[PDB]
């Protein structure tokens, strides 16, 4: 009954910033954390870091401590991952993940524009 | 249930 | 960090018969006597759908066709037996140590 219904797919500019969401239904998000993962077909699965929602607390993988940024608001049900200063190696699809790492979201595709 | 193990919760 | 290597890369098998899928872990994911392994199928254009967690639990919702197994550094995905609908990458993840890590999947093919 828990649905994770993520944003559309984004093209974005070199540069650019973009903010990507994570709306839940059927569970209060105050109850878990929520995980973000990237998706590469070369690089494969990589998990981006958890923010608990209940106080806002972030985890980050170094690799993503100054590319992502982790919200959420209990008030809406909805994460979301701000993504900065996009280069070409963002180009990915973004997946959030919550119930420990059960319930994934269908994915948001990022392309970057040449 | 996935909850509790799918992560380690410490 | 935690370096996860699934073997085989890839496999074709028989419809019907048996598949192991093998995932090792460069340091242990066990605490306090769980294992912190999962594992994942993925279909095209599809998010990752969990098959078992802790190493050896069956996710609600997925057939008892799936099992895992090991612990420490060494585990195991089995299939039995082996259906068309299983065609599939299937990734092993291990979320004891951040920050988490996949294994760089395994594609399963059917012939």
């Amino acid at each position: 009954q828990v649905q994770l219904q993520q944003s559309g797919d984004e093209l974005v500019k070199p540069g650019a910033s973009v903010k990507l969401s994570c709306t839940v239904s059927g569970f209060n998000i105050k109850d878990d954390f929520i995980h973000w993962m990237k998706q590469r077909p070369e690089q494969g699965l990589e998990w981006i870091g958890r923010i608990d929602p209940a106080n806002g607390y972030t985890k980050y993988a170094p690799k993503f401590q100054d590319k992502a940024t982790m919200t959420a608001d209990t008030s809406s049900n909805t994460a979301y991952l701000q993504l900065s200063s996009l280069a070409s190696e963002d180009a990915a699809v973004y997946y959030c993940a919550t119930y420990g790492v059960a319930y994934w979201g269908q994915g948001t595709l990022v392309t970057v524009s040449a | 249930n996935a909850y509790n193990m799918s992560i380690r919760r410490s | 960090d935690i370096v996860l290597t699934q073997s085989p890369a890839s496999l074709a098998v028989s419809l019907g018969q048996r598949a192991t899928i093998s995932c090792k872990a460069s340091q242990s994911v066990d605490h306090d006597g769980d294992s912190y392994m999962n594992w994942f199928q993925q279909k095209p254009g599809q998010s990752p759908k969990l098959l078992i967690y802790a190493a050896s639990n069956l996710e609600s919702g997925i057939p008892a066709r799936f099992s895992g197994s090991g612990s420490g550094t060494d585990f195991t995905l089995n299939i039995h037996p082996v259906e068309e609908e299983d065609a599939a990458t299937y990734y092993c993840q291990q979320t004891n140590e951040d920050p988490y890590t996949f294994g760089g999947g395994t594609k399963l093919e059917i012939k």
